[PDB]
């Protein structure tokens, strides 16, 4: 059971090193700093639409 | 008028002449180097995201 936690913990340290490191271009990601962003899709202002990363 | 010390027509011309031409190198540019973002005067931001990237 110890010998198999051992797999579990390297596993879970690299779902943390996944949020923590997944970026575009530097932008993390993956770790709920980027929170919700507005994408402009639109020949005019005020048309957007709301991503939100968890 | 009639006038022979002045050509408005092939100042416009050469105008739109000239127009052209920097067009027409600024898409060879882009054919020959395959990309679209061969210096920041093309797009700044796109170049520092895309040199980021």
């Amino acid at each position: 059971r110890v010998a198999i936690q051992e797999e579990i913990t390297a596993l879970n340290d690299e779902l943390n090193r996944i949020a923590e490191t997944t970026s575009f271009g530097g932008n993390k990601l993956l770790n709920g700093t980027f929170s919700t962003k507005s994408f402009q899709i639109g020949a005019d202002n005020g048309e957007a639409v709301m991503l939100t990363l968890k | 008028a009639v006038n022979v010390n002045t050509n408005v027509a092939a100042m416009t011309a050469q105008r739109y002449l000239t127009g052209a031409t920097n067009a027409q190198q600024t898409s060879m540019e882009r054919l020959s180097s395959g990309f679209k973002i061969n210096s920041a005067k093309d797009d700044a931001a796109g170049l520092q995201i895309s040199n980021r990237l």
